[PDB]
């Protein structure tokens, strides 16, 4: 109404991105507060109204995102209130008005809205993948009729996001702190992706297709939350192992079990080489060990325990081919196997691998 | 020499690129005259001037005068550098100069030789050598910047240096036994 | 006396492969009594370096790497072993841990022991499981100091809400203004 | 707080509302600033945002520059150019009434 | 031998199996490790005329075989402690033997997919060509490093140039 009317004022009257900031001060004035819904509402339809944005009204609402004057939040809810049923260029229009802006959200200031930010980033997402759906669609009757010129540019919109802060704790993370109210939210951004599912692979452009996939897999990874060259070996699980053989044998398999498995995860421990390091200490506590009535111990623990130790590890997880990858480096050791076969006065590990078959 | 030197100190004491590459005419004649042996002084007295003026914007836009005059190849990069980090003035305790210096020894270090980059890391770990164990929770994040250089320098995709030497000079500087 | 005599071993040593073997091996001497050794290493050892001023300078990098590993594995490993009871002295300790680790990194002086403490959080973020949902035991008057550790990143985004109480009222904006400044 | 700053802040003109930065932690040595321009004569633009060397006075108190700020428009690059050049004039013992007024009249001259 | 040829996969870090001094107090020798001992102590006690055989050994009966990373390494960690012995009284040997460890890097690079460990390599080649061969080797070693895959020569650019 009467703020809309002085973006009338400004219909023709091309007066200029400065005097229209010096005219919005003038007539409605900024003494209590301002920006609740006004600026960026009171902008948009009276911009986008009939098939072309009108070019001085969007070139202020250019202005008031540059001079962080509305909120970089509103105008945001502004864009994902747009309704795609324009078929015309203008979502290039929202486009180009996305542009300067998305890469940085600063939302610094009161700074309690960001909850807020982060609700209208999740419905700018949700307003960018339906633009996606219906420029795609617009692909497929082209294809149908006419040659793309303009589909897949809201491609580059969505590369516009898939920075971290794009899809940090910005998006990502407050995306589900936000469907704890807006749940409703979280199974938007999985229903609008479930249509994405029939509209993705029918496309017949391969790299914007592959670009749309990783997109896809980035919203796939709002689940989100290294060392491949490890290479000293894993010296923590000998001890550990060694330590429940000496100290503690007749300790219940769970506690070791779930001893094994945090220092697994706090330290990476690729699954073949923690098999590998249980087995040579094992081994090592067999031949350093005393002579009369400890050996029994290291060999009961060697052969019956740590077995099923194993068990539940793969109950707690492919772990056959791992446990096949695990002995062929140890089978890989002649000098540890052959005084294991000294001191036990037998094949130590023809029996070991034998036991290790019985079980699972 | 001196007088036409000082004149164009006075003028940068009395749009902004605009006046840059002004500047850098001035520079090119003089340089276009200058003599070809007495470079070193010239530079020293140069980056003396630089850390002369207080101002952390007139700072920033004479670096980045040195910088174009570096780039544009009208300024040989080892003479330059070595002399930005080889300078009295130069002191952790006047942190802007710092960070403004090693910012501008990071962009430019991308070119000297394998010699000069063994002698430019050796005196960057003298340098970070005297500040002390203790620093103000403001500076940290400045002073920070010759960590970007010494980064630069080390990093094997760079290749800027044969490895070798610089774990060289680091041992060197850091015998075995020694944090 | 074991943890004190142990870990002035770890901080004399100078190499970086020696100090993590020796981290790797600490753990497992330590997994005798694990409780116990984790109340006391973390409450009476960890403040008692970060609060000296001249054992400050044994907080170096080689071997300050390694003591915050061992020190985020200890964490770990206590509580993930068998509102939240404060009445636990784990818990007690945990809490003391975080609040000297808010008053560092909010600090007027910086030195080596604010980059220890970067390390612990950088370390505690790594090795984070669903076990310590929030980072693990951060009380309730932190996350007060996300904001610090944000100031102070040297840190990607997106560690600060898994720091973060996710799954929170308050979280939610906590987490919020954090991130808009990284 | 520095409590040099608190009067300089405490006796400016009205139009330059001055806040401290909610980022940062000013408590350190160097209290950043996030002032806004406000004026009704004038033309409502970016924020400015300062940081005092605490060694202040004798010391000029930083500006910091970013195209991401002004890039957008005629008018604020106007603005920014106008901004640069003057401030690069000020003299040597920059006080931050020196830098808002500095900013000020790099508005108001940007309007042209 | 499968150890180093073909069942690489299975043996893990090669400069820590390369090593019995460790890599024993721990018991995980291999039989390669074991005889990289006992080929350092032979050779330490050798005179220099008996050792005169190595660069021989290294290029008529080691050149051809060498085909894998691991063998590179192997021979590198057999034949590099003695370059300080070789320098000193017999000069011809070490220009030799590093004629041949640039040649069998060309190899193991003409017939692999990826040098793995290319860093600790060129850090083993600089080293050599700093504290021993210095500038007496170029024109022999600019034809090898002109034919190697491009990483490689972007590290190994300094050697000559």
């Amino acid at each position: 109404v009467n703020l809309k009317q002085a973006i009338l004022q400004a219909w023709k009257e091309r007066w200029s991105d400065y005097q229209w900031a010096i005219n919005m001060k003038k007539f409605f004035p900024k003494g209590a507060t301002w920006d609740i819904l006004n600026l960026a509402d009171a902008l948009l339809e009276q911009a986008m109204i009939g098939p072309s944005p009108n070019p001085l009204i969007l070139s202020y609402l250019k202005y008031a995102i540059s001079s962080q004057m509305v909120s970089y939040s509103s105008v945001l809810t502004a864009i994902s209130k747009f309704d795609d049923f324009s078929r015309d260029l203008c979502v290039q229009a929202l486009l180009d008005i996305m542009d300067m802006f998305c890469d940085r959200l600063s939302c610094h200031g009161k700074a309690e809205e960001c909850i807020g930010l982060c609700r209208a980033l999740l419905s700018a997402l949700h307003w960018l993948l339906r633009c996606t759906a219906a420029s795609a669609e617009r692909l497929r009757e082209g294809l149908e009729a006419g040659t793309p010129a303009a589909g897949e540019k809201q491609l580059a919109m969505c590369l516009q996001r898939l920075e971290k802060t794009l899809s940090s704790t910005k998006n990502r993370a407050l995306l589900h702190i936000a469907k704890l109210e807006e749940a409703s939210s979280w199974t938007a951004i999985e229903h609008s992706l479930l249509k994405l599912g029939e509209i993705l692979a029918n496309l017949s452009n391969p790299q914007l297709r592959s670009q749309a996939e990783q997109c896809g897999t980035l919203i796939r990874s709002i689940p989100t939350m290294a060392e491949q060259m490890h290479k000293t070996g894993f010296p923590t699980v000998h001890a550990v192992i060694l330590l429940e053989g000496t100290m503690n044998l007749t300790g219940e398999t769970q506690s070791l079990v779930e001893q094994l498995t945090m220092v697994k995860r706090m330290q990476h421990i690729p699954t073949p080489l923690f098999v590998l390091e249980i087995w040579k200490a094992c081994f090592v506590g067999l031949i350093e060990s005393p002579e009369g009535t400890e050996e029994l111990k290291w060999t009961a623990f060697t052969f019956l325990k740590i077995p099923q130790v194993l068990v539940k590890l793969k109950k707690y997880s492919d772990f056959t081919e791992d446990v096949n990858c695990a002995f062929e480096f140890l089978l890989k050791l002649t000098p540890l196997l052959d005084k294991a076969d000294q001191r036990c006065n037998c094949d130590c590990t023809n029996f070991l691998l034998q036991e290790c078959g019985k079980q699972g | 020499m001196e007088t036409q030197l000082q004149s164009i100190f006075e003028e940068v004491v009395k749009d902004e690129k605009t006046k840059l590459i002004s500047c850098l005419g001035a520079f090119r004649q003089f340089w276009g005259g200058l003599s070809q042996e007495s470079h070193e002084q010239c530079i020293q007295w140069i980056v003396k001037f630089i850390h002369g003026q207080h101002s952390p914007k007139r700072i920033s836009f004479l670096y980045d005068c040195l910088a174009m005059a570096v780039e544009t190849g009208l300024l040989p990069p080892r003479l330059v550098c070595e002399s930005l980090i080889n300078s009295d003035t130069l002191e952790w305790e006047r942190t802007q100069l710092w960070a403004l210096t090693f910012k501008l020894v990071r962009k430019i270090i991308g070119g000297v030789d394998y010699k000069g980059v063994r002698d430019l890391l050796k005196v960057i770990l003298e340098k970070i050598l005297t500040i002390p164990n203790t620093v103000s929770s403001a500076v940290v994040q400045q002073l920070l910047a010759a960590r970007e250089v010494i980064a630069y320098i080390l990093e094997r995709n760079a290749c800027l240096l044969p490895a070798y030497f610089a774990v060289t000079e680091i041992r060197k500087l850091y015998p075995e036994g020694k944090l | 006396w074991f943890c004190n005599n142990l870990i002035k071993e770890l901080l004399k040593e100078t190499r970086k492969e020696h100090t993590l073997r020796a981290v790797e091996l600490l753990y497992s001497i330590f997994c005798l009594d694990m409780q116990q050794v984790t109340l006391v290493l973390l409450g009476h050892i960890l403040p008692g370096l970060l609060t000296d001023s001249s054992k400050w300078h044994s907080l170096m990098d080689p071997p300050g790497t390694a003591l915050a590993k061992l020190a985020v594995w200890c964490a770990l490993s206590s509580y993930s072993s068998h509102t939240v009871n404060m009445r636990d002295p784990l818990n007690r300790v945990l809490a003391n841990l975080f609040l000297l680790i808010s008053s560092i990194l909010g600090s007027r002086t910086a030195g080596p022991h604010t980059q220890f403490v970067q390390w612990f959080m950088e370390e505690c973020v790594d090795c984070l499981e669903q076990g310590g949902r929030g980072s693990v035991l951060q009380f309730m008057p932190f996350t007060t100091v996300s904001e610090l550790v944000k100031v102070s990143a040297m840190s990607s985004p997106k560690v600060v809400l898994a720091i973060t109480d996710l799954s929170l009222p308050l979280g939610r904006q906590v987490a919020a203004k954090a991130i808009a400044a990284l | 707080i520095p409590s040099v700053l608190q009067g300089e802040v405490a006796r400016l003109d009205p139009k330059f509302l001055v806040n401290l930065d909610p980022s940062h932690c000013s408590n350190n040595g160097t209290v950043h600033l996030i002032c806004k321009l406000d004026d009704k004569d004038l033309p409502s633009v970016p924020p400015l945002e300062l940081s005092v060397p605490a060694d202040y006075p004798a010391q000029s108190p930083l500006w910091i520059d970013r195209q991401w700020q002004y890039d957008a428009n005629p008018f604020l690059q106007s603005v920014h150019r106008c901004m640069t050049s003057r401030l690069l004039q000020l003299p040597d013992k920059h006080s931050v009434t020196a830098l808002l007024n500095t900013w000020a009249q790099s508005v108001h001259q940007a309007c042209l | 031998s499968p150890s180093l040829t073909s069942e690489t996969e299975w043996v893990g870090y090669p400069f820590r199996l390369f090593d019995f001094t460790a890599c024993h107090q721990s018991y995980s020798e291999m039989s390669c490790s074991y005889t990289l001992a006992l080929a350092h102590a032979v050779w330490h006690h050798s005179s220099i005329g008996q050792l005169s055989l190595i660069p021989k050994f290294l290029t008529e009966v080691l050149l051809p075989i060498v085909k894998t990373e691991f063998q590179l390494l192997y021979v590198y960690h057999l034949v590099g402690p003695f370059l300080q012995r070789f320098q000193q009284e017999r000069t011809r040997c070490m220009i030799e033997i590093g004629v041949a460890f640039y040649d069998m890097l060309l190899n193991v690079d003409q017939c692999s997919t990826h040098l793995n460990y290319m860093d600790p390599i060129c850090d083993f080649l600089y080293h050599m060509k700093y504290m021993f061969t210095g500038d007496s080797v170029k024109e022999q070693v600019e034809k090898i490093i002109c034919n190697l895959k491009p990483a490689l020569k972007l590290r190994l650019r300094f050697i000559t140039h």
